[PDB]
DNA sequence: GGAGAATCCCGGTGCCGAGGCCGCTCAATTGGTCGTAGACAGCTCTAGCACCGCTTAAACGCACGTACGCGCTGTCCCCCGCGTTTTAACCGCCAAGGGGATTACTCCCTAGTCTCCAGGCACGTGTCAGATATATACATCCTG
DNA sequence: CAGGATGTATATATCTGACACGTGCCTGGAGACTAGGGAGTAATCCCCTTGGCGGTTAAAACGCGGGGGACAGCGCGTACGTGCGTTTAAGCGGTGCTAGAGCTGTCTACGACCAATTGAGCGGCCTCGGCACCGGGATTCTCC
């Protein structure tokens, strides 16, 4: 009885926030989970590489900001960095 | 009688198959091919149906991409018929050989 | 005297309760008095022996 | 109707929201990144529209 | 010992409909051998990684995750199988 | 003790900040992990998921359907330039292809 | 944004907020009355208002100043309400906020309270909650 | 400030690059397109290099930063540590 | 006295494919690099080794692109490379 | 005074063992160091991924064998595996 | 005065530093713990690859009537060998040039 | 086949980058000990493999005729080769200094443990969006 | 341009099963806490970068001539799409078997960790010779 974890619940919540009256197929949820895991792995690997390059040992908002700027292209990165800073601001406040 | 001029049926086939998402190869011969290929690396191997489906999906996507590239190359050659020269050029340019 | 928050400088002499200082901070900045705590209500600045230019540090909001 | 729906000031460089809402350029470019990326009037999401019309 | 005739299992109409999905107008007759050669090369490359993943796992069957890892390591990440 | 409030609720997010932190500290990415890093990462992931889902829903509603399918996901990804560039080397199962025909092949 | 503050104030002057009341321009004093058929009925409750320089895009700093027995209000008068923390929107008036506050006074929320003990009392013994709330309304609000 | 530095890539330089590439004959319109392609490539590399530099909080772009920017695009370069 | 066209092109192909010298002028290349970098952070400073590495990478990339476009032009049954060949090569390689 | 480390000495030793009467440029040594670092990073990353996939926590020679088989193609991979197995056998005997 | 210091490379008859490889492994955040034979195997593989590359470069240099190995020789050796070419198809070498070849169509 | 223009090679020269010598210290080794990850036995059962049988849509094979691939030809313009003129790269030299690399240190942030609980997981469930069927209108092509 | 042959989208019916919903429980997230070390900050030193200058000259831009190759055109052969009639394994479904995946429970070799020791590589500091260079003779390719 191993409890396996995914992002299905949170993906469903975000879907309800965006389109309150739209469903999603079960296989599409697997695709969304794979996408989330892939993006998480990419960002974590880039942050780890940045930390190693700077001879540091801690991962902060600076490393993730740099990784997001490196990965996401163009206007997509601008909004993403804006969202992350706002979330940090509320959490710190 | 009734006889469509050549090309129109090809165009309607393109429209049909670019709108569907089904697999375009037969499952049993694909499985036989996969088992034949894998039998020389190691014998008496077993496969999951999910693994075979993933292999078929990847192979079909790769072939569709290769066909798009070779169609673009053939059109660049001021032609409308694909030939193995175009496929070889696409493979060479994409660095697969 | 002087008081530092770890931020509004300066504040009252070591004679007022922490509630009054929290209310003054809330009025001057907008941060709630209960946000977040006192780190260094009923006790006063003299009870904690807070001298001039002391370094003080300022919840379950939801 | 010449005033903005939020600021109540004169509409300077009016911006048309996809949900038929009219608001001035200061108020629009403030509410783009102000609170929720959503329309205050009818909760119409505009992030994709904003990205499309920025370029 | 599975025979080598299975490469012919990829039928000429199947290749033609794959080309149709790819956007091909018409196909030369010589293409149907080049395409199945390319497909067999690609499948050999992917399976060579899948089988060694399974062997390192000390298993006797090939899971879907082994194929996913093999495709990912070739810059061909696949979604929909975990 | 006291009322328990989740870090996602603190940041007003939807993704699990605690789960993200656990994955970071279990993935052997660094010896120590900063406090705001899981928050920033969860925010970025939530934004990306919302961006993809909005386009998928628009594609589905343009197709007069109410459930999002891998075909809709593929159309949404391949129609946006930024998402296409981000996922240029990604294959979606049961996604199909973007319908387009070169103008040369059209009859004239 | 001062005009928006005054326009809302002028509209609030035009439309009084029923039993509740508010007004001073960043610091305003809000005085509300006990909702009908409630343990707090009859008592008058005072509230504080701080206007940040982001209204109406940021909720005002609003808290209670009258001692009360309510799970969703702490001893310092802070308020646990979505429209003040999460559901804030520039498309609502302060009168709607006052009405929601009155509803919360009539209908406390034990799932996400500010005083866990009062929330436990409200969830377990509703009569005890009503009695203690009425007692505190008489002692402080009256 | 400065501008119109893209013309520093002269037609003989482009011709030498093409000859090293193994081109016998060159059309006249190749030069503007080569300028554009090189500009795009340099923008893509320099963006990541500058991001790497500004992450480390220094005003000097280094060979290691350039190497990292090239490596993240799958075009690893040797001879610079 | 004149050589027939193309012979000196072949001889210079032989000359350049054997030498490893840099084919772009360092001063204008560095000016271009600084001009491009002006659009991200102002008053930036560069290392000589970094500039040389950028030049090496740029030259290698352009040489590869020219090889691919020459291959495409030959496939088109001609010897003169044209911008459509470069566009085809870049599109097939996935750069656009 | 950062005492930077590289593989110049060992590369020179291997070069002398292969060709006793051949020199090497300074820039060539840097290229060799970069190549060694790149290959080491590739193999270490592949071994770490294998260990994570198999839900392990120890990187052993068995994982490195699979990483080499994944990275090096064909005859080169076979020779590398043979050399590594011989070296590990000799080390274990010693 | 415990024992004569003999390196693990000397035990295995290798050249690359087994101790340095082990230190780099345990300092690289690759895993919690490192096996005993892993550094030895990795050093052996690296030594074999370097030996092969140096042999090819030396043969190329002697075919060029030279005695010093240069990046041009390294590039020629890497591009000539199919195995090394496939291994390093995405690798750029400074001062390497190109492999000399001309298509038969261009020849008169 | 000869002239000429370039290319390769041999010889003398000088330099400067590759090769060799000397601390010494820090990174390598050796030896103990202990918690534990991993190796192994053992039991369970789920999924993979193999089979049979009936349906049938898909694959296969043939005819043709038509549209396309390819060869030939004129042209013609533009691209290569050349020479003359123009200019900016470059090597050398010097100077100013902003900024990169280290040290101290201290302090604040994060690891670690304990205790508690609630949000998510595995599991029922019913209903509702999608599919199939069939009769429509509607658009497309094609041969006249 | 028109009407018929032929697909093709659509409305409505009814099925059906997939997913949005509800529930017991459990373990991973949250909280309070202490301690320790990672890093933020200042100050400092010096070093590589920026900037300038002047003489050289090799490189770049202009321009003219001509020839050759890209291109439109044309004619012709052929091969491939389109249709129709004839096989055939794919597919479903169903059954049955069993090997290997997955798990739990023990137990031990072993790898992290600390203490103690010492010598190999880094840095410096040299010496010389591999090679760049320059002049000249011999060879070769290209063109008329
Ligand atoms: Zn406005």
């Amino acid at each position: 009885r191993s409890r396996k974890e995914s992002y299905s619940v949170y993906v469903y919540k975000v879907l309800k926030q965006v389109h309150p009256d739209t469903g999603i197929s079960s296989k599409a949820m697997g695709i969304m989970n794979s996408f989330v895991n892939d993006i998480f792995e990419r960002i974590a690997g880039e942050a780890s590489r940045l930390a190693h390059y700077n001879k540091r040992s801690t991962i902060t908002s600076r490393e993730i900001q740099t990784a997001v700027r490196l990965l996401l292209p163009g206007e997509l990165a601008k909004h993403a960095v804006s969202e992350g800073t706002k979330a940090v601001t509320k959490y710190t406040s | 009688p009734h006889r469509y001029r050549p090309g129109t049926v090809a165009l309607r086939e393109i429209r049909r198959y670019q709108k569907s998402t089904e697999l375009l190869i037969r499952k049993l011969p694909f499985q036989r091919l996969v088992r034949e290929i894998a039998q020389d690396f190691k014998t008496d191997l077993r496969f999951q149906s999910s693994a075979v489906m993933a292999l078929q999906e990847a192979s079909e996507a790769y072939l569709v991409g290769l066909f798009e590239d070779t169609n673009l190359s053939a059109i660049h050659a001021k032609r409308v018929t694909i030939m193995p020269k175009d496929i070889q050029l696409a493979r060479r340019i994409r660095g697969e050989r | 005297m002087q008081i530092f928050v770890k931020t509004i400088t300066l504040e009252v002499e070591p004679s007022d309760t922490i509630e009054n200082v929290k209310a003054k901070i809330q009025d001057k900045e907008g941060i709630p008095p209960d946000q977040q705590r006192l780190i260094f209500d009923g006790r006063t600045l003299s009870d904690y022996n807070i001298q001039k230019e002391s370094t003080l540090h300022l919840l379950r909001g939801c | 109707e010449c005033q903005c729906g939020i600021c109540m000031e004169i509409l300077v460089e009016p911006v048309t929201l996809p949900c038929n809402h009219t608001l001035c350029k200061p108020c629009f470019q403030s509410t783009v990144e102000k609170a929720s990326l959503c329309c205050p009037f009818c909760r119409r999401r505009v992030s994709s529209w904003t990205r499309y019309h920025t370029r | 010992k599975v025979l080598r005739d299975n490469i012919q299992g990829i039928t000429k109409p199947a290749i033609r409909r794959l080309a149709r999905r790819g956007g091909v107008k018409r196909i030369s007759g010589l293409i149907y051998e080049e395409t199945r050669g390319v497909l067999k090369v690609f499948l050999e490359n992917v399976i060579r990684d899948a089988v060694t993943y399974t062997e390192h796992a000390k298993r006797k069957t090939v899971t879907a995750m082994d194929v996913v890892y093999a495709l990912k390591r070739q810059g061909r990440t696949l979604y929909g199988f975990g | 003790r006291a009322k328990a409030c989740t870090r996602s609720s603190r940041a007003g997010l939807q993704f699990p900040v605690g789960r993200v932190h656990r994955l970071l500290r279990k993935g052997n990415y660094s010896e120590r992990v900063g406090a705001g890093a899981p928050v920033y990462l969860a925010a970025v992931l939530e934004y990306l998921t919302a961006e993809i889902l909005e386009l998928a829903g628009n594609a589905a509603r343009d197709n007069k359907k109410t459930r999002i399918i891998p075909r809709h996901l593929q159309l949404a990804i391949r129609n946006d330039e930024e998402l296409n560039k981000l996922l240029g080397r990604v294959t979606i199962a049961q996604g199909g292809v973007l319908p387009n025909i070169q103008a040369v092949l059209l009859p004239k | 944004a001062l005009k928006r503050i005054n326009k809302e104030l002028s509209d609030l002057a035009r439309d009084p907020p029923a039993q509740s009341s508010a007004g001073p321009m960043f610091h305003w004093q809000a005085t509300i009355m006990g909702p009908n058929d409630s343990p707090y009925q009859g008592g008058v409750f005072f509230l504080t208002i701080h206007f940040p320089t982001d209204y109406p895009f940021k909720p005002p700093k609003v808290a209670f100043t009258t001692r009360i027995y309510h799970p969703n209000i702490n001893s310092n008068g802070s308020i646990c309400l979505d429209i003040l923390r999460s559901q804030w929107s520039p498309a609502l008036t302060i009168s709607k906020v006052l009405l929601s506050i009155s509803s919360l006074l009539s209908d406390p929320n034990p799932d996400d309270p500010l005083v866990p003990e009062i929330a436990r009392i409200y969830k377990t013994d509703r009569d005890k909650y009503n009695r203690i709330s009425r007692e505190w309304t008489q002692k402080y609000a009256m």
